[PDB]
């Protein structure tokens, strides 16, 4: 049971006539999708495939190419530490062990209530203020494990 | 757009432009030019084998050039300021400037702009100021992580 | 060009590329994703070749010889340590994660991975680390899936997506976590799905239906043959184990099918294996069913019909040329009839007469492929002769290989060919009574009745060449879709106007043949392709005889007293209760037959026929093309009490028995020579393959392979001594290890492929001459006739616009792959594939009955009511109603007749 609101559609459409391919508005209307409900369930596939007129193996690709497209339902707010190799001099391990110490959960796995989930992620363009860690809408960084409860506690 | 630098009769001239931005979805593959192009078509970016090239047939199969954003920043002071002076800038085998800086348990680390020629000792006690107390200097890598 | 392999000089193709180059002359090189049809894309990194600039080189350079054209003075070598090592490395990497399943595999011994293991010489493992694995997806009845084993090697996809034209196949995740599948669960919807089970190099794709009762490839008796499941022809291998047909792999032939099967003629072979088969002539004395040998049987017949006063034989366009032939002379040729009906012998004849009297070049099915402006007219294309539509598609991918040539791309390059082909394709205008499977890739599909279809063809040819009849009543903007179908048509270089007998109407066959001449009016190279009904409808028709209704009505007057059916059901061509009346109003029935059909209790003898795995016989398919199968396995070497003979071989010792009183079980060249005599329409057919003193230096042709085991343990349950190797005295094979298959022996008829060191479909490379070409020595077939020098006349009768009447309703057909060749829905894996019968009806019409989507209907056609649930179709026209034809009661012979009292149950 899936249904594209008009909004959504719209707003597809609407990325749709920036490029002269319908094909090429499939990661923006994936990432439409996942801004307006969080992941991508099974029938958004489908329906993004009828909408642009793709098949949907083409659209589950693109979908499961992408680490940022999500195609597990999630939290309500997610967790994006950065683990790379600056970060890695920095001591991502320490931010790693109090989030997996505060969250009580394992990387990739989600809270029981559903309040965090925990992932890592790419380079996220700031090595200078390494560690950092993408929340849905902020770039925390300069973390030190003793923040880490401070810093959790201000997102419901 | 507001102020008619993109669009139609830009300035007079006639030159019918436009600019769209597309955000990426998180795969470090999509930075290299054909997969950029496969991505940008809405496929998984699989890069493309030469030949064919880019330059030949790009996005869609059409004329497509990607460049840089420190190229297509450094372009209007090349075009502005004169070509000769813009080869008077750094006297060496590569001609014009570059952002350079360090990171990872610096003292101070962030971004300036270099000429060519300039070794890589003179940021670390200059710019960078040296690292943190009581660090050696084992090793250290100048491209990023490739 | 010229090439340096290793020092050795060899003239190759300058526009090859480096490995099938290699390939063509015998040369072994490591490779996994380039397959020759499918084009090159470099995923697997397993052809590496040290390349040299000049002649004195010693670094070299390390190149992929599927991108590396085959240029002149191109100096490479293949067996340089360097190349070894890092083909046995890419080998190592993919054996890292490669499960332990070659035991429980069904690849195990075809395996492609197994020989390129094995070539690159790589035994011993250092990887110590965990595998990964992967969940299996379900696709359906007929391809078994297991992503295990794969090495991402992307053949799937590209064939799938790029060359099938699918949509439901595709590549998920990133780095080693690549999964190849459907998005979920379901069957893969593709009418060319069965074709993975070869693409694949490994075992993630295979054949379920054989699966279900599995052995070894080095276990299988193969034989080559022809599908029997419509008139498209394709070769095959059919391989038996234990007396059951096992497997239909493809066989190679340049000509027709090459590396690409239909699922019908892939997994439809069911109903060879089915336990109702009359196994030995059975004789109806008062209500007893008693059981004969072959010698009392074919005495009590010829006595039975030597006092009646007229024996009639009614033949079958399933039958091959040599039974039907063989019923003709037991009957004679004023007593034969065809086992189709008026309306489809006059279409079938009407086909004939333009195929081997228009003057237009039929082309070949590889042939097919090369063309650059397609128009079906009135042929479901890819529900009958799917085959067709696939070499539909790739003529249609013609127009971006040809723009991909033009700015300096080989055809090799396929990425590059998508590149530059976005979406730019060659004109397809496809013309049914509701949307096709071609409707994805036509330019346009037009979905009208097959008198409006045929008035398009008109009209089509009329806007081409203002000699042909013109057309009066055509809309306006549907004059301007002619022009914009003539202007394409009118510059091809090379235009294609595919037709059928499916459509029922004698008038779309010549709208077709109308468009054809006045394209070659204009100069054009043009081709026209008919689609036949059945394996040997042509032949039949070349034949010829009375349809079935004249030889109902000799039944039902009383002029003929003995009826012989050879292969035919006889419901498939007219109504059941004129059939059943005419025979049981004939004192004599008499079936020649294979298959459990519903005449036979109303028979008086059944002679049990042999069907096409364990008989000989020639066939000619849709483009006149005779063709020989050979048999699989003898019958009687399992179960001694079964005979189930060839129908020739009945017939011609039943004429030997009602003229001079003894039996004779001749041999199949005979009855080719007597038809090759008395038949010179037919005599081609001795072309089709040698004769039975064929031998290559002085040996047969094996048909089983030399690793064949078990023979003193397989059939030691009925008695440990062992039986006699079955004496094949019709064809040049051998039912026996003790044979040649040899790659490089002189002959066309190959059984299967194999090669020392390629166990895979991929040996058929080396009994090639040349890599994706044709067969060495030549392919097998030879057509009937030649293109003729004077054409026809241009058609004038022009039907009249479809005209809705109250009351009546004309019946639409729609065809499907599974369901409608009547063999393939005796197979009891079609009863799950093949959808429930559905009837079809617009929405004007629903409306106008008040019946809903689902709602059982039932209507009333030779005084019989059936029901059936209504499915709205909004392709459908006014006035007409869909019916799915080939099903059960519903016979084919419906299509394009009138349908009374559609009522709501
Ligand atoms: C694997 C790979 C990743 C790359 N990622 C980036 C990138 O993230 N950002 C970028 O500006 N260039 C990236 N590049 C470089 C360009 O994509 C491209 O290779 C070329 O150097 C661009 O030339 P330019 O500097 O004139 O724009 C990458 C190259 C490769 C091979
Ligand atoms: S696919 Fe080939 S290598 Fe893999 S388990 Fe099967 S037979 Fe063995
Ligand atoms: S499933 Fe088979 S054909 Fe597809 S990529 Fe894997 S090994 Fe190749
Ligand atoms: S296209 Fe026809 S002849 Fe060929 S495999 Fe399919 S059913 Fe058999
Ligand atoms: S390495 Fe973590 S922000 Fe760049
Ligand atoms: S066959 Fe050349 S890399 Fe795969
Ligand atoms: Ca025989």
């Amino acid at each position: 049971a899936f249904e594209l609101s008009a909004a959504e559609r719209e707003a597809i459409e609407h990325e749709m006539h920036h490029y002269e391919d319908p094909r090429a508005a499939s990661i923006e209307a994936l990432k439409i999708v996942q801004k307006q409900r969080g992941w991508v369930p099974d029938g958004a596939i489908h329906a993004i495939a009828d909408v642009l007129g793709i098949p949907a193996s083409d659209v589950e690709g693109v979908a499961t190419f992408y680490s940022q497209i999500f195609r597990q339902p999630v939290g309500r707010h997610v967790i994006r530490y950065c683990d790379s190799v600056v970060c890695h001099i920095n001591g991502y391990q320490g931010i790693q062990a109090a989030l997996e110490k505060k969250l009580n959960i394992k990387p990739g796995q989600t809270t029981f209530d559903g309040r965090f989930t925990l992932l890592p992620t790419c380079c996220l363009g700031n090595c200078d203020k390494g560690p950092n860690m993408m929340i849905d809408e902020d770039t925390h960084a300069h973390l030190t494990p003793e923040a880490i409860p401070e810093l959790l506690e201000r997102y419901k | 757009t507001e102020a008619g630098l993109l669009g139609k009769n830009i300035m007079g001239t006639g030159f019918d432009f436009e600019l769209f931005v597309h955000t990426g979805a998180g795969r470090y593959i999509c930075g290299e030019e054909t997969a950029l192009i496969n991505s940008l078509e809405g496929r998984r970016a699989n890069p493309r084998s030469k030949p064919p090239f880019p330059a030949t047939s790009g996005a869609w199969g059409k004329p497509t050039c990607v460049n840089n954003v420190e190229t297509l920043c450094n372009v209007p002071a090349i075009l502005a300021n004169g070509v000769e002076w813009y080869q008077n800038i750094s006297k060496s085998k590569d001609a014009g400037t570059k952002l350079m800086g360090f990171s990872g348990r610096v003292k101070n680390p962030g971004l300036w702009e270099l000429p060519f020629g300039t070794t890589a000792r003179e940021i670390l006690e200059d710019y960078a100021g040296g690292m943190r107390d009581g660090l050696k200097f084992k090793a250290w890598q100048p491209g990023g992580a490739g | 060009a010229t090439i340096h392999v290793d020092g050795k000089e060899y003239e190759v193709n300058g526009a090859d590329n480096l490995l099938e180059a290699c390939l063509s002359l015998g040369l072994d090189i490591p490779y996994f994703c380039w397959h020759p049809a499918l084009g090159s894309v470099g995923a697997c990194r397993q052809c590496a070749v040290k390349q040299y600039q000049n002649a004195e080189d010693t670094r070299g350079r390390l190149v992929m010889s599927c991108m590396t054209p085959a240029s002149d003075g191109t100096f490479i070598s293949i067996d340089d340590e360097e190349a070894k090592q890092f083909r046995e490395s890419v080998v190592e990497w993919l054996m890292t994660n490669h499960p332990h399943d070659c035991p429980v595999c069904e690849e195990g011994g075809n395996c492609h991975l197994q020989d390129m293991t094995v070539m690159t010489g790589h035994s011993f493992r250092r990887y110590r680390f965990t595998k990964r694995t992967h969940r299996n997806q379900d696709l359906g009845p007929f391809i078994s899936h297991e992503m295990n084993r794969c090495i991402a090697c992307y053949r799937c996809v590209r064939y799938y997506k790029d060359y099938a034209g699918g949509t439901d196949l595709g590549v998920y995740g990133a780095h080693d976590n690549v999964y190849f599948g459907r998005p979920e669960d379901g069957t893969l919807e593709s009418e060319f799905s069965g074709n993975l089970v070869e693409i694949c190099p490994t075992g993630v794709f295979t054949d379920k239906t054989h699966s279900e009762r599995y052995n070894r490839k080095w276990d299988m008796q193969f034989a080559p043959s022809i599908c029997q499941q419509c008139s498209i022809g394709c070769n095959i291998s059919p391989g038996e184990r234990y007396g059951e047909l096992r497997r239909i792999e493809n066989r190679y032939n340049g000509t027709v099918n090459h590396y690409f099967l239909c699922d019908r003629g892939r997994f439809g072979y069911g109903y060879v294996n089915l336990k109702d088969r009359p196994r030995q002539p059975v004789q109806r004395r008062g209500d007893d069913f008693i059981t004969l040998n072959a010698e009392q049987a074919m005495q009590g017949a010829a006595d039975i019909l030597r006092q009646s006063k007229k024996v009639i034989g009614i033949g079958s366009p399933r039958a091959s040329v040599e039974s039907n032939f063989a019923l003709r002379e037991l009957v004679g040729e004023e007593n034969f009839y065809t086992g189709i009906a008026h309306g489809e012998q006059e279409r079938l004849q009407l086909a004939l007469k333009v195929l081997r009297e228009g003057g237009i070049y039929t082309p070949a099915l590889r042939e097919i492929e090369s063309y650059d402006a397609v128009l079906v007219l009135g042929e479901d294309v890819t529900q009958t002769g799917a085959r067709v539509a696939l070499a539909v598609r790739q003529a249609v991918k013609g127009k971006a290989r040809e723009m991909a040539a033009a700015q300096k791309v080989a055809d090799w390059q396929i990425a590059a060919i998508l590149n530059i082909g976005q979406r730019a394709k060659h004109p397809l205008f496809v013309t049914n009574v509701d949307d096709t499977r071609l409707d994805d890739i036509a330019a346009w599909t037009y979905r009208a009745p097959v008198e409006d279809q045929a008035r398009l063809g008109f009209a089509i040819a009329h806007a081409l060449d203002n000699s042909a009849p013109a057309v009066d009543g055509i809309e306006p903007e549907l004059q301007s879709k002619i022009d914009v179908i003539v202007q394409a048509l009118a510059g091809a270089k090379k235009p294609l106007i595919i037709s059928g007998t499916n459509a029922g109407s004698l008038e779309v066959i010549q709208a077709a043949a109308n468009v054809a001449k006045a394209l070659k009016g204009r100069g054009a190279d043009v081709g026209i392709t008919m689609i036949a009904r059945s394996v040997n409808s042509m032949g039949l028709g070349i034949m010829g005889g009375g349809s079935l209704e004249e030889a109902l009505t000799e039944l039902e007057t009383g002029r003929a007293d003995a009826v012989v059916v050879l292969e035919n059901d006889l419901h498939r061509h007219a109504s059941a209760t004129r059939v059943n009346a005419a025979l049981a109003k004939a004192p004599l029935v008499m079936v020649v037959d294979h298959q459990r059909t519903a005449i036979m209790e109303n028979a008086h003898l059944v002679l049990s026929a042999a069907s096409f795995a364990e008989s000989d016989g020639t066939v000619i398919n849709n483009e006149g093309r005779a063709q020989r199968f050979f048999q699989v396995y003898d019958p009687a070497y399992y179960d001694s009490k079964t005979v189930m003979l060839e129908s020739w071989r009945w017939l011609h010792s039943l004429h030997s028995t009602l003229l001079s009183r003894e039996v004779d079980w001749t041999q199949l060249d005979h009855v080719i020579d007597a038809v090759v005599a008395k038949i010179p329409e037919l005599a081609g057919i001795k072309d089709a393959a040698p004769d039975a003193t064929f031998r290559i230096r002085g040996q047969k042709l094996a048909r089983e392979p030399h690793r064949y085991s078990g023979r003193t343990a397989m059939r030691a349950n009925i008695s440990v001594h062992e039986p006699r190797q079955p004496q094949d005295i019709d064809t040049m094979f051998t039912f026996s290890m003790e044979g040649n298959n040899q790659p490089t022996a002189h002959r066309s008829q190959v059984p299967f492929a194999w090669a020392p060191g390629w166990n895979s479909p991929q040996a058929w490379n080396k009994f090639q001459d040349e890599v994706g070409g044709k067969l060495r020595f030549g392919d097998p077939g030879v057509r009937l006739f030649e293109t003729s020098e004077n054409g026809l006349d241009y058609f004038t009768s022009v039907p009249a616009r479809f005209q809705p009447q109250d009351g009546k309703w004309r019946i639409a057909p729609y065809y499907h792959l599974f369901g409608s060749d009547e063999l393939s829905q005796r197979a009891p894996v079609f009863q799950s594939r093949m959808p429930q019968p559905y009837i079809k009806l617009n929405p004007a019409d629903a409306a106008k009955l008040g019946v809903n989507a689902g709602t059982r209907v039932s209507f009333s056609y030779d005084g019989n009511t059936v029901t059936l649930p209504v499915e709205i179709a909004e392709g459908l026209t006014a006035g007409q109603v869909g019916l799915p034809m080939g099903m059960s009661g519903i016979a084919p012979v419906l299509a394009g007749a009138h349908l009374e009292d559609l009522k709501e149950a």
